[PDB]
């Protein structure tokens, strides 16, 4: 009989029972999005987008349905931390609902299917036989996408007849739901201006209507019909799975690096931003425009957004997790309460020292404070026998400036000392451990956990290409070889072309 | 076969030899000459023995900026004097 | 000009003995001048 | 640069000798 | 120890369910007619 | 019968080196890499980028050279010759590491065309294309390993460096900064290597050692004839042989065959999975029952809290040199050491 | 078989299976716009690579405010 | 306005656009020439 | 209902049943250690 | 828990080689 | 009887020319010295 | 709610286990001859 | 080895397996709550 | 975990209820 991991050829020669097999499947991807989203409402805590927003708490389909304007909650929450708002039927909650019920009818469908395979219009009216015509379908389906593309560009993003899509200020301190219009210019093609998500789906849509029409009013050349085996739904199998793991490469490459549609009030800052330190390079740009101004120390560090700070922390870095570490970011270094403020570490001379950061590379790292030209002006020694630059010896104070500890000051070696190693992470922040029994290890954010899903999916899949565009090509071989093979069709030197015994 | 003469023949021919025993020998002069001439360190931009550091440096010209990195290594090599 | 004139046995011979020199050489070169630690 | 004349004169007496030795073969080949 | 609480049944279905599907699968294949 | 079909003739010709449709691109990318390697290796160096000598004119050995990454300031660049950094400069090119991408690049498209040179040999001769199916496992490494991991990471400076004692290195920096050892992923691949060289000796020894007296000779190799219809050694005694010594055998030739490719292809397959995750440093790195047990507990002692120390060690002692562009001083004093060493 | 109303709606958009166009027909100009989109996509790579830089495309999150 | 690097740009496409050209015209020319016998 | 004409038995023989138990049981040892963390 | 189900996997392992062994299908030739 | 300028030929030398050459290189930085 | 930690694995398997009996043994029964 | 006539085949009906199946599912929706207690 | 438990297990009984009525081994008259 079929071996195990051929079951699913039977669909092959059956349009009817193939159409009901993908009404299931969408029935469950469905179903998986219905169920993910109620969960995920279920164990979600809306009342800080600040300290605690969705990509601290493991939400992987939250940010998904915002990025498309469903901000909403029915209960009268709002993600960007709004109260007494009337999301309409389409909340969070009406989102998950509508899927269940898709979900439910597509289930139906599939029985329907199933049962009644036997349909005429999947029998080629001159043979008999089962057949598709694929290349007049692609046609179709590729109006329909061109179509639905186009308007969701169109209509959906532009706000014309829909939300928008979230949009944010370089920081992500003040994303929200809007209309964007297309932007046509070179700019376009940069991703992180949304103008541009616009302007593809336009452009992109009518494109897709254009060729669409030629796939439907057009026949293949013959040559590429069976270069291609286009009379085979296994060769649409092979592209369509090409197709796929190259969008996959690209959603991944576009979620690690970001852009206009990975925002990082969605799915949590990136690596690259503490890499060059983004955040802290606008932080200390606030802060020195604000004693310029005529501030004070602890005025200038006060008036920091206390999400500004929070990005500048490396407990937000996707790069600083663990494959076996799992659930939320909470689970690791805990729920975040309040930013300590600014810390300011001093030696006995007064000078300023600053604590070096731990890169993402080191689960580890030591602490080494310099001045302002790098040189080592203390540190938390290992061998003490030796020691030259211990916080002791070195007079070593920290004072804070804004947050919570703002206007005090630390001259205790085990506090300051303390602190020190809080500030190799960045800034430094109060966090509740004990709701979650949280066990004080980084785990990564949606950024992270999307990025390895999809890469990894993307290179199986490129498998899964390779094995089906095999299996087109070489249909006529894949149960052995012809048992008459020639020798001569083999040997070298008979024919003048290989494989052409035309050649002689 | 494949139509190609057996490398057997030509290798042992009296022909083979008269070009090669000129052909090899001059490729491999060649080559000493590109390393003997210095032509090698100024066609790759390989440091000489003398030409890591200045006298008194003892700091490695790391590239350090993306867009100006070919500016920086042409600093780099000025500060040999 | 005709093939197998000089003897297969006598070219393996000479080419190996090039080889032998040429990598002899190089192993020299690990004790003298650049590379040699010295 | 007479580097790279002194140091390609080699390869290039060596291509103008074999081209001399195997001119009317190719000849008749082509 | 503090294990991960979900690691039993972690462990214990992904044991379980390919296993089951392979044993479904043999019975009903020595049961068809020889 | 049109020029098409003409140059389709003359890429298909039964010649010593076959080229194909698929040696347009092959060729060129593989010449090309080979080329750069060999040209990088002998003649340029890292200073620029690593601080390092590795070149055979600098003075480095077979071991020691390496085409080495760029600088980790150049990021992902693809670092084209005509690029916005070497402008076109061949010389600052190579200062800058050009010849990184350079070989990486046309090695990857080199890769693609060998496997498409599978397929279409495969299709000529008329057999199937199992071969190019087992070569996927290479790509999925070298695409893991060359292209997709520095990408995860910061720029391609924290690639592999094409070289011997470069790859070590690498070898090295996953131990330390990664724990790749305690990966499960990495495991499997592991088991695929050793199970394919296990399979490798195991049915090359009993395939020798079960042939049919087929001649008169002492030295059997000549015993046997390509054309022959009969199978050279015995099955059946190798079948009851092996079932007698380890309990089990094989009985089906199909099975066993596809079976030793199954064996390395999938190892290769997922130890590309496990470094497709160490791209972003989601690692296997810790046990945190172990980490909550020792941290409370100072008696308690086991093999991975030895390994972590070590790694600890790794990191602390290899990371100023090993990544010049954080400009790391780590005081005498800091560095992790244990007793007298 | 059984037909359906929507069935023999439908039957004329599933009735050409195999019908081809004579030779090469358009592949030409299928050939063109396969090239074309190669180098599309060499653009928008290379912009996201910072390797070809242009007025006014700022690749960075400070790209608009 | 054309940048350096997109004058760079035009200078590998045309590169590119060269070495591919010049490839199959002398593939092609080839294949013209030295044609395969059939019967 | 008429029956499908595109039936086809399914097999698992009983060396099949040994080894993917063997692979299961096998990835079940060494991915366990990783769920209990 | 955890001990118990180590030890459990690694049985069941056992108790498969017991059966591979004695209870295989028997090699039968053609 | 045989042809001087094959594909193989061609081959050959793409390998065979710049390995002798890059030979000669090698050979000449042995007596280099620092 | 502070439940008990092993109720989760026990039901699992109080399903699972039966269920997976009466699957093997009506799959075996379907694939018999007539 | 001579074969057992002691030997003989087993049925389970659709029938059965939904009442079995009913009678599982339901047992467990019954029992689950003082399994969690 | 507890909810899901008790959600899981009723919404197999529904579907059993779905299998039961409409993928019944039909009467059949002798
Ligand atoms: C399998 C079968 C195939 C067989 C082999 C085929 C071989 C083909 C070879 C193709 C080569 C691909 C080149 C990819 C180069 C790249 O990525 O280059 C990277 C650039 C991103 O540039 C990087 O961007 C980073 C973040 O910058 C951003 O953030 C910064 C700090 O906050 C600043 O704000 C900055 O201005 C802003 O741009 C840093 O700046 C880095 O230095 C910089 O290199 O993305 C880009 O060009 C494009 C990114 C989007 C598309 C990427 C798709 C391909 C990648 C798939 C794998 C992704 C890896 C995921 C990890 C797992
Ligand atoms: C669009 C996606 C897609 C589709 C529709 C198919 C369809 C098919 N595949 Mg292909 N394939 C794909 C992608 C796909 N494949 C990918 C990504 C890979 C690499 C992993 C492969 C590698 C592959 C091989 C090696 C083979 C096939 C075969 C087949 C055919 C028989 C399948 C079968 O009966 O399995 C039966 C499967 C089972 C009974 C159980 C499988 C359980 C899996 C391993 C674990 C659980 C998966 C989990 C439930 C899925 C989660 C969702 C996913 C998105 C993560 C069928 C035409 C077979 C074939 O060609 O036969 C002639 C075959 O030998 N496929
Ligand atoms: C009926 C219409 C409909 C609508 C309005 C929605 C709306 C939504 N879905 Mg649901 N969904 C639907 C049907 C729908 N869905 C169906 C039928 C399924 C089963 C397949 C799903 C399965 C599903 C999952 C698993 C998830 C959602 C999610 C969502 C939310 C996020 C949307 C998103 O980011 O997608 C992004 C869409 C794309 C990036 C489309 C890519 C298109 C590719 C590139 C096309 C390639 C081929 C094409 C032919 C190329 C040529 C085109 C041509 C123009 C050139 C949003 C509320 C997410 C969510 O938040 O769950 C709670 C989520 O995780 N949906
Ligand atoms: C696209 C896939 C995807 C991604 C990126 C996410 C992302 C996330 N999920 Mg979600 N989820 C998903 C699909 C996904 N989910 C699916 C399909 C389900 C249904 C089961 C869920 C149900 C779910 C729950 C119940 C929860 C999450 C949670 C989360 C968050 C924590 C992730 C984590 O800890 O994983 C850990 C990842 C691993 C431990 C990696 C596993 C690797 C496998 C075991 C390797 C398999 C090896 C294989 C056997 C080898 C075979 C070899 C053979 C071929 C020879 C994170 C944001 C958590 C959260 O925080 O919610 C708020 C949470 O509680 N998810
Ligand atoms: C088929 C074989 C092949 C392939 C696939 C590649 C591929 C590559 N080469 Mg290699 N190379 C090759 C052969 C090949 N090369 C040969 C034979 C040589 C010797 C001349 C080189 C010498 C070489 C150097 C010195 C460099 C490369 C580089 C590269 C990389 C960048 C190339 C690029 O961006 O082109 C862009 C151009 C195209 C893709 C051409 C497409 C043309 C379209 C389809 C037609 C339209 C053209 C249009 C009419 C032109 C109008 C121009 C006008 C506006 C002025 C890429 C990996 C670069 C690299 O690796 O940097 C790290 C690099 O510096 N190559
Ligand atoms: C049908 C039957 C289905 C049977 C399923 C049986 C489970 C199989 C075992 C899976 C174990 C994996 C999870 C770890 C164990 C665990 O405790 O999880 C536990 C975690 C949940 O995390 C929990 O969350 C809690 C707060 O919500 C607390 O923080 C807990 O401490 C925390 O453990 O499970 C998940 O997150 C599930 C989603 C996993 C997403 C994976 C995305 C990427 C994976 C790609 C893999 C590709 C590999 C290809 C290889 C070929
Ligand atoms: C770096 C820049 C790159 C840009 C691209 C520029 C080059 C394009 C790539 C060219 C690659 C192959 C070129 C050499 C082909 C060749 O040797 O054919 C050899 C042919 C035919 O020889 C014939 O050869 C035949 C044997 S065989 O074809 O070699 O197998 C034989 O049948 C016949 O008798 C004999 O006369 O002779 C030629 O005319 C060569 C033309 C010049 C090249
Ligand atoms: C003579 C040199 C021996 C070198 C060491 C042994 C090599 C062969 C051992 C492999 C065992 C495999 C398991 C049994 C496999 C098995 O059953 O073998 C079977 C095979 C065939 O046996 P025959 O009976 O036909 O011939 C052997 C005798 O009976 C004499 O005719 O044996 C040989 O071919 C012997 C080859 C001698 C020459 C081999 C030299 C190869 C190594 C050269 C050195 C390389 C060093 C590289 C370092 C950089
Ligand atoms: C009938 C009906 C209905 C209902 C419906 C419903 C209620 C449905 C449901 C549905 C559902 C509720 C569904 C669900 C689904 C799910 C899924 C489908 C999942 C899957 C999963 C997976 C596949 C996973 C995997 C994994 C693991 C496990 C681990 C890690 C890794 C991975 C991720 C791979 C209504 C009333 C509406 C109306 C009509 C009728
Ligand atoms: C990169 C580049 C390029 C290319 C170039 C080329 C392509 C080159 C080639 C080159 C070459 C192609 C070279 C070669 C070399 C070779 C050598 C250097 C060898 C050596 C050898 C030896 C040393 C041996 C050893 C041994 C062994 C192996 C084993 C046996 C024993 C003995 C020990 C003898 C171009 C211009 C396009 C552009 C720019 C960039
Ligand atoms: C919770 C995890 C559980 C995992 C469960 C996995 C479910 C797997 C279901 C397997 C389905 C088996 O499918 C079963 O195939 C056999 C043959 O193989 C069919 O059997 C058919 O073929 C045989 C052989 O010609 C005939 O003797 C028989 O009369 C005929 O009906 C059954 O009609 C079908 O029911
Ligand atoms: C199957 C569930 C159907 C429930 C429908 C409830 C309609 S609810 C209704 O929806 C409108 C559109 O968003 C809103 O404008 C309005 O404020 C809201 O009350
Ligand atoms: C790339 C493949 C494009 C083939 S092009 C093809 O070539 C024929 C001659 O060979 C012409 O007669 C025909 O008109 C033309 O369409
Ligand atoms: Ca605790
Ligand atoms: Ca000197
Ligand atoms: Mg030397």
């Amino acid at each position: 009989g079929l071996p195990w991991y051929r079951v699913h050829t039977v669909l092959i020669n059956d349009p009817g029972r193939l159409i009901a097999a993908h009404l299931m499947h969408t029935a469950l991807v469905a179903g998986w999005a219905g169920s993910m989203a109620l969960y995920e409402l279920a164990t979600f805590d809306p009342s800080d987008p600040v300290l605690n927003p969705m990509w601290r708490q493991g939400m992987f389909v939250l940010p998904f349905m915002a990025r498309l304007g469903v901000t909403g909650s029915w209960s009268g929450w709002s993600i960007t931390g709004e109260t007494g708002i009337d999301p309409g039927f389409w909340s969070f909650e009406g989102v998950a609902l509508a899927h269940i019920v898709l979900s439910g009818l597509l289930f139906l469908a599939a029985c329907w299917h199933w049962v009644y395979w036997d349909l005429e219009l999947f029998r080629d009216p001159r043979t008999g036989e089962p057949a598709l015509d694929l290349p007049k379908m692609f046609g179709i389906h590729l109006f329909l996408a061109g179509l639905l593309c186009f308007g969701f560009g169109a209509f959906h993003l532009t706000g014309l007849f829909g939300p928008g899509m979230w949009v944010s200020d370089p920081y992500g301190l003040t994303g929200s739901v809007q209309p964007v219009a297309p932007e046509w210019g070179p700019d376009g093609f940069n991703p992180y201006n949304p103008g541009g998500v616009v302007a593809h789906h336009i452009a992109a849509g009518i494109v897709g209507i254009i060729a669409g029409l030629f796939h439907i009013l057009v026949r293949p050349p013959q040559r590429l019909y069976k270069a291609l085996r286009m009379g085979n739904i296994e060769t649409v199998l092979s592209s369509s799975i090409a197709a796929v793991f190259f969008a996959a490469f690209v959603v991944a490459g576009t979620m690690w690096y970001g852009s206009a549609t990975t925002p990082i009030e969605l799915f949590g800052p990136t690596r690259y931003q503490w890499d060059s330190s983004y955040f802290q390079q606008e932080i200390n740009r606030r802060v020195q425009a604000s004693l310029a101004s005529g501030a004070t120390l602890e005025e200038a560090w006060s008036a920091i957004p206390e999400k500004l700070a929070f990005y500048d922390y490396i407990g937000n870095n996707p790069a600083k997790g663990g494959l076996f570490r799992t659930g939320p970011m909470n689970k690791g270094d805990g729920i975040a309460q309040a930013w300590k403020g600014h810390a300011v570490f001093r030696n006995k001379e007064g000078e300023e020292l600053f604590v070096r950061r731990m890169p993402a590379f080191f689960e580890s790292f030591p602490v080494i404070l310099t001045d302002k030209n790098g040189v080592v002006k203390a540190d938390i020694p290992f061998r003490r026998a030796e020691s030259k630059y211990s916080f002791e010896q070195q007079g070593v104070t920290v004072s804070f400036y804004g947050g919570e500890l703002n206007g005090q000051t630390f001259t205790d070696p085990p506090t300051v000392k303390s602190y020190a190693r809080k500030a190799i992470f960045g800034e430094i922040f109060e966090f509740d451990t004990e709701t979650l029994n949280s066990d004080g290890i980084f785990r990564t954010s949606p950024r992270g956990w999307f990025t390895f899903a999809h890469a990894v999916f993307a290179l199986l899949f490129f498998f899964g290409h390779i094995w089906h565009g095999a299996r087109t090509l070489f249909r006529d071989v894949f149960s052995g070889i012809d048992p008459e093979l020639s020798p001569e069709q083999v040997e070298w030197g008979f024919y003048q072309k290989v494989g052409d015994v035309t050649t002689r | 076969t494949t139509g190609e003469r057996p490398f057997s023949d030509i290798i042992t021919s009296v022909r083979y030899w008269v070009i090669h025993s000129i052909t090899i020998p001059a490729l491999f002069i060649a080559g000493w000459l590109f390393v003997s001439t210095g032509l090698a360190y100024d066609v790759f931009g390989t440091p000489r023995p003398d030409s890591y550091y200045a006298q008194e440096q003892r700091s490695i010209p790391l590239v350090t900026d993306r867009f100006e990195a070919k500016q920086q290594v042409e600093t780099f090599l000025e500060q040999l004097k | 000009s005709e093939g197998g004139r000089i003897p297969l046995w006598i070219v393996a011979t000479v080419a190996g003995m090039g080889v032998i020199v040429i990598v002899g050489l190089f192993f020299y070169g690990a004790y003298a001048g650049l590379g040699s630690s010295l | 640069d007479w580097r790279v004349l002194v140091v390609l004169l080699p390869v290039l007496l060596a291509a103008g000798w074999a081209v001399r030795n195997i001119l009317p073969y190719a000849v008749k080949q082509v | 120890m503090e294990v991960n609480q979900l690691g039993l049944i972690a462990t214990a279905l992904f044991v379980l369910v390919p296993s089951v599907f392979l044993i479904i699968l043999y019975v009903q294949t020595e049961s068809q007619q020889k | 019968r049109g020029w098409f079909d003409i140059l389709d003739d003359w890429l298909k010709r039964d010649r010593f080196v076959f080229v194909g449709w698929s040696g347009i691109l092959l060729f060129p990318c593989a010449y090309l890499a080979l080329g750069g390697w060999l040209t990088g290796t002998t003649f340029v160096t890292s200073w620029y980028t690593h601080g390092l000598a590795s070149s055979y004119l600098e003075g480095c050995n077979f071991l020691t050279v390496a085409v080495s990454t760029p600088a980790n300031s150049m990021g992902h660049s693809l670092l084209l010759l005509w690029g916005p950094e070497a402008q076109g400069d061949f010389t600052r090119w190579c200062q800058l590491g050009g010849l990184w991408t350079f070989i990486a690049l046309h090695g990857a498209f080199g890769l693609i065309g060998f496997m498409l040179r599978q397929f279409e040999i495969a299709r000529l001769v008329g057999v199937r294309p199992y071969n190019a199916i087992a070569f996927s496992a290479p790509i999925a490494v070298f695409v893991s390993v060359f292209l997709i991991y520095p990408l995860g990471q910061s720029s391609w400076f924290f690639a592999p460096s094409f070289g011997v004692a470069a790859i070590f290195r690498f070898l090295l920096f996953f131990q330390g900064f990664h724990n790749w050892t305690l990966n499960p992923f990495h495991m499997m691949g592991v088991a695929g290597v050793l199970g394919g060289a296990l399979l490798c000796a195991i049915h090359g020894a009993t395939v020798e050692n079960t042939l049919f007296q087929d001649g008169e000779g002492a030295s059997t190799f000549r015993a046997f004839n390509p054309t022959q219809a009969e199978e050279t050694y015995s099955m059946v005694t190798a079948n009851r042989f092996w079932s007698q010594i380890f309990g089990i055998a094989f009985s089906n030739k199909r099975w066993l065959h596809f079976f030793m490719l199954f064996v390395p292809v999938t190892g290769l397959w997922m130890s590309a999975i496990g470094v497709v995750g160490l791209a972003l440093n989601l690692r296997s790195y810790d046990f945190i029952s172990q980490e909550i047990r020792a941290a409370e507990d100072p008696e308690f002692e086991t093999f991975y809290t030895k390994n972590l120390l070590l790694n600890e060690g790794i990191r602390a002692w290899m990371a100023p040199q090993d990544q010049p562009h954080e400009n790391f001083v780590f005081p005498e004093e800091v560095l992790p050491r244990g007793n007298a060493l | 078989a059984r037909r359906t109303w929507l069935g023999d709606i439908l039957r004329p958009l599933n009735s050409e299976y195999g019908k081809v166009a004579p030779g090469w027909g358009t592949t030409p100009l299928m050939a063109v716009f396969m090239g074309l989109f190669l180098v599309f996509l060499l653009i928008i790579l290379e912009i996201y690579n910072s390797t070809l830089i242009l007025d006014g495309v700022n690749v960075s999150w400070k790209a608009l405010g | 306005t054309i940048t350096p690097s997109l004058k760079g740009f035009f200078i590998g496409l045309l590169s590119g656009a060269v070495v591919l050209g010049l490839t199959f015209a002398v593939l092609i020319a080839i294949s013209q020439i030295d044609k395969v016998q059939r019967s | 209902m008429e029956p499908n004409p595109n039936r086809q038995p399914v097999e698992l023989n009983r060396t099949s049943l040994y080894l993917g138990l063997l692979l299961i049981l096998v990835l079940a040892l060494l991915f366990s250690s990783y769920f209990f963390n | 828990m955890e001990t118990i189900t180590y030890v459990f996997i690694f049985a069941c392992i056992i108790a498969l080689f017991f059966f591979a062994i004695f209870f295989r299908e028997p090699p039968r030739i053609t | 009887s045989y042809p001087i300028f094959t594909v193989r030929w061609v081959a050959v030398h793409t390998l065979a020319v710049p390995t002798i050459f890059f030979l000669g290189a090698i050979a000449a930085m042995q007596f280099i010295q620092r």
